[PDB]
């Protein structure tokens, strides 16, 4: 039996930044969420539309996964229907939104004694943010009324900022990996469920 | 894209780097305080230098956002903050030759060297030395050597520095839109824009004035008392009807009277309540004692302590393979750390500190959500406020009984009441008119109401008329003794302790109204009270958000500073100073003088 393998994103090695989100799709296979319970320790497991017990029994047509780490103090906007610098320029989640998040500390591994500043994120943006869309962009923002050319300073900056982790840090400010779960059921027949 | 939109981007960006740079500068800071080495010095000075320059770099951007087109009155604050022009509005030989001065003073003042007429060879300095003379010595003549002594080797070179001193600054305070100096140091109270809650830089004057004319007869009543009492010890230096001797008080420059307690103790054979033996016949340690801390701070409602609290806070003396600067201190490092600094012993002082210091910390996190410009106190005088008050409610008895370190079948007479106010008055009350005089003549200084040929002159009888002190030998022009203190040599502000003085018991008579205590004020308790917590909470997490007029009224129910709450604190010491004072005069007379 194939096994859909949900344990090579929950384990890998390194994780990628809050603005450029890696994507990685489930099928052709059985699920087994038996699995998932490992790692005891989360900090927050929240289910939204189905529920984490009848879940076992259902078969629906894909299932994605996204992958990315953010601060303690900003998990709280990978819920639908919230605002903030992460929940509107980084990553939004849709009002009719159907599955789980899963969060747990990672100081151990993704902090460093002089500082982490390998994952950024989106601080400004001209414009918010659609469900379920990415931004590499990485053009001068302009904050003024004068045509910038591309250059820092004066009215100009760059979007992306550093996090800069630290492994002193406080529990809001020490990295939190994140990982949501999102299903869809389309007209084709549905293959991917466990027995 | 108006200003406002401008203003608030440039914040962002502010906001997101300043926590980084000022999270290293602490790192390095602290890492120099655990261990003394000349690489954490350099690193020391590398983090500061990164954190000057950007400060420096983003205030000279700053000023790009004119005031009157930005209507938030939050953001407003951070750019006010932001846009003092300081030294830079000088050309470059006065500041370099202002900073050269300021050097020379902090220097002269540091390596004060003061030596007797017999012996060079062996001669003190001021701490130790002249410190431990003018505070454990009870021979009239040896300390008048030294009161002089310190006041003509080092009082004389300070003098034509600070007359040099005193015009840059005011050439300064003119360049940044002021008046004197003087005027922007009272710049940290002042409030505009929000209506009802202003208050003008002149307002603090009138206000302090205000404040001492109804502290004044309790002044009075102790300085009788100490009079007649000192009168013992020295019988043929001080008159029934006069001022004080200036160096008889047991302290360099009188700020505090606290060593003249075992000249003027109550009741002698009373003592005072010790709890080192019973600490130290209980197994008690410094973790139990911060473990003690927490559990009362959390009885009022406050959260605990962080788990990285902990583990990264050194709260011993690693002992002489380390090297260790042992000064209590609480540290923020931003970004969710907190620490604390002592090299903690089994003491009551020890413990009493250990709430001060931690209620520090607890301030500290009130506000750990505000912007970075705006995490601090309302004012300069409302964070050491609260480590007072939470130190003066587990002082109490009371406090002691319920923790176990006292009996339970103590029972508390009315003398070790008047032995704990009366030490209490000598440090809190006694200290007060000399911040007045200190500030008074400041500000006649920097405004130009005395002339430069009269500052000794203005000084002595303001210190005759105000405090109450009289010089033991006359000063001509030459000196300066107000440069003798610390924080005039150093530039810094002075107004600040009167100011917290004040507030602190305002503070405390409302959290002790809040917790439905009935008795004296002095006999409170705030453990055990939910509503006391919340009440004080409500102004803890502000920051500088709000005009500290505001921040007051959300805990006192009141607009402005008042003295009724310090008064009803002392009102059984006042009585029995009244009752004692019935044989003896009340007052004090300018004319007379030792060397008359
Ligand atoms: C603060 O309260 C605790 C807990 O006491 C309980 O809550 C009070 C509000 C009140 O309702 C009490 O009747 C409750 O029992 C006190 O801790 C207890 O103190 C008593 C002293 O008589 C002692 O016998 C108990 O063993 C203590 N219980 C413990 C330590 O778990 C505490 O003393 C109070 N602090 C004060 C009054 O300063
Ligand atoms: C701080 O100093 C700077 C320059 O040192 C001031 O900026 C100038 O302000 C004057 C005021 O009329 C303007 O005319 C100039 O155009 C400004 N720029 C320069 C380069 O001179 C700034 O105003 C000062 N800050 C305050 C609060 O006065
Ligand atoms: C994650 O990978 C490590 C490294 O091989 C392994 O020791 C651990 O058991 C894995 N976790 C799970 C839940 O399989
Ligand atoms: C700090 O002190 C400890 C105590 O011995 C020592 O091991 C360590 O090397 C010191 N750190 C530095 C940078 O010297
Ligand atoms: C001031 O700016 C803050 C920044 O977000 C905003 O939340 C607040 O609403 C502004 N004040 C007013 C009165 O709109
Ligand atoms: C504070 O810590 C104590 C002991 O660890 C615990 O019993 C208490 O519940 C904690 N308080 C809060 C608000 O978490
Ligand atoms: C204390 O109480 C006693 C009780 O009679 C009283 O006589 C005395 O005057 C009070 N005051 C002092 C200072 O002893
Ligand atoms: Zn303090």
């Amino acid at each position: 039996t194939n096994l859909c393998p949900f344990d090579e994103v929950f384990n890998a090695t390194r994780f990628a930044s809050v603005y450029a989100w890696n994507r990685k799709r489930i099928s052709n296979c059985v699920a087994d969420y038996s699995v998932l319970y490992n790692f005891a320790p989360f900090f927050a497991f929240k289910c939204y539309g189905v529920s984490p017990t009848k879940l076992n029994d259902l078969c629906f047509t894909n299932v994605y996964a996204d992958s990315f780490v953010i601060r303690g103090n900003e998990v709280s906007q990978i819920a639908p229907g919230q605002t903030g610098n992460i929940a509107d320029y980084n990553y939004k989640l849709p009002d009719d939104f159907t599955g789980c998040v899963i969060a747990w500390n990672s100081n151990k591994l993704d902090s460093t004694v002089g500082g982490n500043y390998n994952y950024r994120y989106r601080l400004f943006r001209k414009s918010k943010l659609k469900p379920f869309e990415r931004d590499i962009s990485t053009e001068i923002y302009q904050a003024g009324n004068k045509p910038c050319n591309g250059v820092a300073g004066v009215n100009c900056y760059f979007p992306l900022q550093s996090y800069g982790f630290r492994p002193t840090y406080g529990v809001g400010h020490q990295p939190y990996r994140v990982v949501v779960l999102s299903f869809e059921l389309l007209h084709a027949p549905a293959t991917v469920c466990g027995p | 894209s108006t200003i406002e939109e401008q203003a608030k981007t440039f914040l962002d960006k502010f906001n997101h780097e300043a926590e980084d740079l000022f999270y290293q500068s602490s790192l390095a800071s602290w890492n120099y305080n655990t261990n003394i080495t000349e690489e954490n010095v350099q690193n020391m000075n590398n983090a500061g230098d990164k954190w000057s320059a950007f400060l420096k770099e983003q205030s000279t951007l700053a000023q790009m956002y004119p005031l009157q087109e930005i209507q938030n009155l939050t953001v407003k604050l951070q750019l006010q903050a932001l846009q003092q022009n300081g030294s830079s509005v000088l050309s470059e030989d006065k500041s370099k030759r202002l900073n050269t001065i300021l050097n020379t003073m902090s220097t002269i003042y540091s390596t004060g060297k003061v030596c007797n007429p017999d012996n060079p060879q062996e001669c003190l300095l001021l701490e130790p030395g002249l410190n431990e003379i003018m505070a454990n010595s009870l021979d009239y003549n040896e300390r008048l050597w030294a009161w002089e002594s310190w006041r003509s080797e080092v009082g004389k070179q300070l003098r034509p520095l600070y007359e040099e001193y005193v015009v840059l600054k005011n050439e300064m305070a003119r360049a940044n839109h002021y008046e004197d100096y003087g005027d922007y140091w009272r710049g940290d109270y002042e409030v505009n824009g929000v209506d009802g809650y202003d208050y003008s830089r002149g307002q603090l004057i009138e206000d302090v004035e205000h404040t001492f004319e109804e502290i004044k007869p309790l002044y009075e009543h102790l300085h009788a008392y100490v009079r007649a009492k000192l009168m013992n010890a020295y019988p043929s230096y001080i008159s029934p009807i006069g001022c004080l001797p200036a160096h008889l008080l047991g302290d360099m420059w009188g700020r505090f009277w606290t060593n003249l307690y075992s000249l003027t103790v109550p009741f002698g054979q009373k003592p005072n309540i010790d709890v080192t033996d019973a600490m130290v016949d209980q197994a008690w340690d410094a973790q139990r004692i911060f473990k003690e801390a927490e559990k009362f701070f959390v009885s009022v409602g406050l959260p605990n302590m962080t788990q990285g609290f902990w583990e990264n806070s050194m709260l011993t003396d690693p002992g002489n393979v380390q090297k260790a600067v042992c000064h209590p201190t609480a540290w923020d490092l931003g970004k969710g750390d907190f620490r604390i600094l002592m090299c903690t012993k089994v003491t009551m002082d020890d413990f009493l500190t250990a709430h001060h210091e931690m209620g520090h910390i607890q301030y500290d996190m009130a506000y750990a959500a505000q912007p970075f410009l705006l995490r601090n106190g309302a004012n300069e005088g409302f964070h050491e406020a609260v480590g007072e008050i939470m130190s003066l409610s587990a002082a109490t008895p009371k406090h002691l009984k319920s923790i176990g370190l006292l009996s339970p079948d103590f029972q508390e007479d009315n003398e070790t009441e008047i032995n704990f106010l009366l030490k209490q008055a000598l440090t809190i009350v006694g200290t007060l008119p000399f911040t007045y005089m200190l500030e008074k003549w400041r500000w006649m200084v920097f405004k130009g109401e005395i002339p430069k040929d009269q500052w000794m002159k203005k000084w002595w009888e303001m210190k005759r008329e105000i405090v109450g002190v009289v010089e033991p030998v006359p000063h001509d022009e030459t000196y300066c003794d107000p440069a003798s203190l610390f924080h005039v040599s150093n530039d810094y502000s002075f107004i600040r302790y009167y100011t917290r003085t004040l507030y602190q018991f305002q503070f405390q008579e409302a959290l002790c109204q809040a917790a439905k205590h009935e008795g004296p004020l002095h006999k409170c308790d705030i453990s055990n009270s939910t509503e006391a917590g919340q009440k004080l909470f409500n102004m803890l997490r502000l920051g500088k958000s709000e005009p500290w007029t505001l921040a007051l009224e959300n805990v006192v129910g009141a607009k402005n500073m008042n003295v009724r709450p310090l008064l009803n604190y002392f009102e059984p010491l006042f009585t029995w100073l009244k009752d004692q004072n019935k044989n003896s005069f009340v007052g004090w007379s300018t004319d007379w003088s030792p060397y008359a």
